[PDB]
């Protein structure tokens, strides 16, 4: 499936670094269904026209993009291109490429639980459970003091974002291990048919 | 990733109703096109269709970008015989911005003659006549001008003239022989003339 | 828009060709198609920026040259049989998608130049009998002779050009059907009212327009050197 | 703003002196590939990728030129304004969980970049590594400045400091960030 | 229900600041199920002798409770005493005050949520559930992202012992308000037959 | 040591120089009720359960009489030796979210106490304070040392720092334990 | 919160069997006890059970501890002659150490005279006989002494009297009456004495 | 153990009685219960401390006090005609839970001293018959016309108080069934061998304890004042 590109209009013509910037992003919601089509024109950190398919046109942001965003609405093979990426690069991207390549990505975590420092029965500690390389990022982790779910003294990371289409969070428990107690981390996650338990014996 | 045309040429009466089928072939979601060349220059512009259902439109012409069955088929109501050229099914690879042909089909729009007025008059030279020339013209699109079967004697085609000032058309064919007994009178025997042809004698 | 140079040109196996292309419509994209009847316009190659060329389908063969942005060279190092057709020029502007060419430029390779010959013009005025029965008069235009089978053929009345009343064969003649190194012929028609041609005022001209050798080819023979030309036949109205 | 999933496409940088040019895809935040303008290759981060799904370079290298030609435009239209330097933030972190004598991947993950030219290293006991190394492209921001992630490939020894220096325009001397097993 | 007390026996005969501490504590597991009571003395934050149903009888834990141990021991009115305290006070408080008093004690929660810092929409911000005055213990908080049950970015503080029979809990949610989004905050405790839910529309 | 719930009865604490004792309940760590000696009362801390509950004070005195004793025995017994004073920590935190203009509880919570005689004071603004001040008693630790409470009635103003000021033995100077709304 | 004893006077023969009922009502887990006191001193302790089931005992008296029906019955096999006197039942409330006592249960124990010899003598006075006096001594356990219907005669209940030195014991009784007309073989005829009595003159 | 003081004690209507009792066993705990038929024995007031007390069941009439910790005194302020009773007085050890009861102080309240009247004793020989039948001889000692009742009665053969052999009623007799100040009445026996008692050499006497006035209290009669005093009949051994 060969991913269609976002294409930007050409600029009208009329130490020191310089940066531009041009993107298209396409906002899906509940897949298909609706779709958001905006491009951005940036000229240091600075958006000066763009394009929402929510207005339907080009639209200077700021003074310096008034004779681009007046040029690409006026000529007709311009603005019809712009205004097609909608479904020429939005849709078919979604129900092609993505739809077989990270949507449907599936990587099951790898979950363990430690202590922080060295077990010393009746005696406050702190129990990590490591959930990591997981995709998408949709996650669940719960803690059980053997039977039950607890839900006080846990606290739990942000979603870490490995950068490699992988994620990682860690949840801690603060308690106090005492013989005959069972600790079991709970994860649930789209890639396992089933939830995940490792447990951890007092 | 291609695109195709099904006919090749097409003939047909005045007034009459006009199809001329194309299918395509593409590897992401092209803008489908329909070029026009009139005979004796380059191809220009008709229309466009950016996507499925879009309907692209032009001087009586009209196609509709069929995603379904890969189509975008030309179509007008009633061809008028200024419609005589070729015409070409674009395609865009968006990507790269290459734009693929079809094969084209040359369109012949016979004119519509209610009152022929057959006649073969034989023209003279100015200053040294040193061949003889004979006109047959003022016939209707049903007949047909055949080759002679005489290698001394040459003979063009019909050729649709129009005077746009009187809105008078009119087919016409020539012949000529460098030899001297050239008759005006046989110069067509080879071809089915109107059983009421004019013949004036020089 | 966009023209091209040049019209057309015949010539030689092996020889050098340069077809150049200039655009005024200040576009990014500027493209070289081949036309030839059973296979429609193929790309040659293609240029998006100032020094830049990209091949298409059909490159094998060819060099292309992108110097400015408005003018895009197609060269062809060594002529070949298989490369007599109508080059398209176009161009596109990045931020659409429409294609713009220009006239073309018809390209002939003969085998040898010594069968290139130019043309002969004669204007053939209307018959006494079609003025006095259609009160409209109708002169033909002869044009005989020449070689390669590629010529312009247009008509003039009293200095301007006219395309009204006017028809001229789709395509050529062969003068010898059974022949390898036959001449062509071509005919058109210029027809007027009766009384527009019965004016002693009125001038009818036939221009010719034939591609031949250029100034720079080698000619050692007793004929005129058969370059690129003009020619053309005149006629008066007849005071009827 | 508000959508199940995002996919940003064609996303085409550019910057001067130098002409330094990027070009990539995302989904959801992640680089799907990214366009070699020299290689002139599509350079896809999970190769498995690849497989299914392709894309030709011809479409980043003719973006390319594009957006080359609108900063030359736009930077005229302004009068040469350049560009505010920022401070990028650097955060260190173990791709999984740290277990001795054992590979492990350690993450250097680095915001607010802007401009888009920075230099990234790590070092080991203060010594410097260049061993087992991967970095990605620019990551685009909201706020239009840029993130970047580099890589290092090690065993956690028991005792073996890391460091991850970056080095800025927008710094006056490259900052460490400090890392450590214990 | 007149609560009973644990007796204390008796020492045998034989700047500067002491501590003397006695106790009985009464281990009730499952309830009056399992039983083990045990008393202990202390002096000086030092104990030196003590009962344990699990051994029945008086043991000295360091040389000071020798004499002690010994002579308790020794007369069987006390040794049966104390030894009977475990039906006498631990069972008998147990079936009788504590089960019409603490053991049947509920008190329902009072939630409400905050926001750390003035709300600015596409800001990260804090969410803080307070739940507070709730008797006994048990409780479970979880935070809901219009719709579903959030793990990621949530905090929560150990269970906080007011001291009059009351206890609290805070509960941290990290986010970014976006507008449209509701955040709700979902408790659950003993005292509750249906379970509380706090809104926050942001 | 493990088990679903712990009574605590009769617990008897007495000390010297100044024989002062101290005899409470507790359950599941919470104070069930004291009996004063002075006034020879039990004083329930959820009235609601001396309605439902009750005990004799003639107990708690009874037991006291004993303890005293063995005090005295264990004194000797070990050639008079003091005890190790401890440094108590503190903690201060509101009973109710902290709403500005209305009646909120703040929460001195005293821990590692020892011995048991201490002295936690309020002080508003370092103005200390002595209206709605409620005490509890010690409460026992797995140690043996103690932990007390007190609470101090007020209103959130914008501007008015607190603190708990606590005197023990422990300490060479009283430790101030600062609170602010914001 | 009390203790209760059933009975209130109990008699029986040597070597029967002993049973003297005693239900409580506490507020809390009291220990049960039994006490006894011999005619002429204070009461004292006999044995005690501190929870239920446990058994007290002593010299052949023993009691269950049951907190079901809430009772702590005393029993001995073969009652003594030794054995008579009053039996308390008594109950601990442990909160202030107070000690609830029952009403008591005053226990006869009729000796066993195999030989009985039943008889009626008159005794005269020392010096001046001024009233008679009239014993009944000699019968068995099973006779009774009842009261006179008469105001102006006395009569006591009958009294075990046991010399030990012949391990011989004996019950009497005695009546008197300051008139004249005093009869002993009529001082008794209020009652129901053997039918072989022996009556001298 | 506990001893108990006075042994008994009779009282006037009104009358300040004084109950002492004196503890070894050193314990914390002492009690006073009063006993009469009918009621087994209630708690008056209680201490567990040497400078408190505590009232019981029935306090109402009474007051204590603990000035060491084994002495408890108890004290009836006036004398009450309910008040008469046996007094018991108590102790227990803190860390036990049983009692150690003292002798008993038995305590008359009469309403005018002008009654209490000591006992008139007289012994009766035992009878011809029984010695010839039995070969036991059985001597009776009739105490009567006294009251209060309460007297003890002992047997002294030649000196010395013997237990064997005597039976003594378990309490007195009213002489007047139906009346209000009915004296009373009380027998014992003492049985010995038919030679024992026909020694001319024995010497038996029936010692009869009565508690009545005591010195310090007020008489103006005409009769001898009913002090507590010991009255007594002897009788020699009789020949065969």
């Amino acid at each position: 499936f060969e991913a269609q590109k976002a294409k930007a209009n050409k600029a009208v013509d009329g130490e020191r670094h310089f940066v531009y910037q041009f993107m298209g992003e396409c906002y899906f919601t509940n897949g298909t269904q609706r779709i958001r089509y905006v491009t951005r024109y940036i000229y240091n950190r600075e958006e000066y026209v763009r394009y929402d398919s929510d207005v339907g046109e080009h639209r200077a942001v700021t003074e310096l993009g008034r004779p681009d965003a007046e040029y690409w609405n006026s000529q007709p093979e311009i603005l019809e291109r712009t205004r097609a990426e909608l479904d020429t690069v939005c849709r078919h991207n979604y129900e092609g490429p993505e739809t077989h390549t990270s949507l449907r990505r599936l990587e099951q975590p790898n979950v363990v639980i430690s202590l922080s420092r060295t077990e010393a029965l009746n005696h406050h500690n702190t129990l990590v459970c490591s959930v990591t390389d997981f995709y998408p990022a949709k996650i669940k982790v719960r803690w059980f003091r053997n039977g039950q779910e607890e839900t006080v003294g846990v606290s739990s990371t942000q979603l870490i974002r490995n950068g490699d289409w992988t994620f990682q969070v860690l949840v801690m428990l603060e308690m106090t291990p005492r013989r005959g107690e069972v600790y079991t981390c709970h994860v649930e996650h789209p890639s396992l048919k089933s939830p995940i338990t490792v447990e951890w014996k007092a | 990733d291609s695109v195709t045309q099904t006919e090749g040429n097409v003939a047909l009466s005045e007034e009459d109703f006009l199809t001329i089928h194309c299918n395509y072939s593409a590897s992401g979601y092209p803008a489908l096109f329909w070029y026009v060349q009139y005979p004796g220059e380059g191809p220009q512009f008709l229309f466009r269709a950016s996507r499925d259902k879009e309907k692209g439109s032009s001087r009586g012409f009209e196609a509709t970008y069929d995603k379904g069955t890969t189509s975008f088929h030309l179509r007008k109501a009633s061809v008028q015989e200024s419609d005589s050229a070729v015409y070409y099914c674009a395609l865009v690879i968006s990507n790269t911005n290459k734009v693929v042909f079809g094969t084209g089909t040359r369109l012949q729009v016979l004119p519509n003659i209610q009152n022929p007025d057959p006649a073969v008059y034989q023209l003279r030279d100015s200053k040294s006549s040193d061949k003889s020339v004979c006109l047959f013209t003022d016939f209707d699109s049903q007949t047909n001008v055949s080759q002679s079967k005489d290698s001394d004697v040459y003979i063009t085609d019909k050729c649709v003239l129009d005077m746009r000032s009187m809105d008078f058309k009119s087919n016409s064919a020539v012949a000529w022989s460098n030899k001297s007994d050239f008759a005006c009178a046989n110069a067509f025997n080879n071809s089915i003339i109107p059983e009421d042809t004019f013949f004036p004698s020089p | 828009a966009v023209t091209q140079s040049p019209r057309s040109k015949v010539a030689v196996t092996g020889g050098k060709v340069t077809l150049s292309c200039h655009q005024t419509n200040n576009h990014d994209y500027m493209y070289w198609y081949r036309q030839d009847t059973g296979h429609g316009l193929r790309l040659i190659h293609y240029s998006y920026v100032a020094d830049s060329t990209e091949k298409g389908d059909i490159p094998d063969g060819y060099k292309a040259s992108r110097p400015s942005q408005e003018n895009f060279s197609l060269i062809l190092e060594l002529a070949s049989l298989s490369q007599t057709a109508v080059y398209f020029c176009a161009s596109i502007d990045s931020s659409g998608n429409t294609l713009y060419f220009g006239e073309g430029s018809r390209l002939i390779v003969v085998e040898d130049l010594k069968n290139v010959f130019p043309p002969e013009v004669a204007v053939f005025e209307p018959s006494e009998a079609e003025i006095s029965h259609t009160q409209k008069a109708t002169l033909v235009c002869l044009a005989t002779g020449f070689y390669p089978d590629h010529v312009e053929l247009s008509w003039w009345v009293n200095g301007k050009e006219v395309h009204s009343g006017v028809c001229t064969d789709p395509q050529p003649l062969k003068e010898q059907p059974a022949l390898n190194d036959s001449r062509y012929a071509l005919s058109s028609r210029l027809r007027v009212s009766a009384t527009f041609w019965q004016n002693p005022r009125n001038h009818f001209r036939c221009q010719v327009q034939f591609y031949g050798l250029s100034e720079n080819d080698e000619w050692t023979q007793d004929r005129a050197k058969p370059v690129t030309q003009i020619v053309s036949a005149e006629a008066w109205g007849r005071a009827d | 703003i508000e959508a199940d999933h995002v996919g940003t496409y064609g996303i085409s940088v550019y910057q001067s002196p130098g002409d330094i040019g990027q070009y990539t895809f995302e989904f959801d935040g992640d680089e799907l590939f990214y366009v070699d303008l020299d290689k002139k290759e599509t350079v896809w981060m999970l190769p498995e990728f690849g497989q299914l799904a392709s894309f030709d370079p011809q479409g980043g290298l003719q973006n390319i030129a594009v957006v080359k030609h609108n900063l030359g435009v736009l930077t005229k239209r302004s009068n040469s304004t350049p560009a505010t330097n920022e401070a990028p933030q650097a955060t260190v972190f173990p791709k999984s969980p740290v277990l001795l004598g054992q590979p492990n991947t350690l993450i250097c993950f680095v915001d607010n970049i802007f401009p888009p030219v920075i230099n990234i290293t790590w070092l080991r006991n203060s010594k410097s590594v260049a061993d087992g190394v991967y970095e990605t492209s620019f990551f685009v921001n909201r706020d239009y400045s840029f993130h970047k992630l580099s890589y290092l490939t090690f065993i956690p020894s028991d005792d073996d400091i890391y460091d991850c220096k970056v080095e800025h325009w927008g710094l006056e001397e490259p900052v460490l960030k400090h890392w450590e097993p214990e």
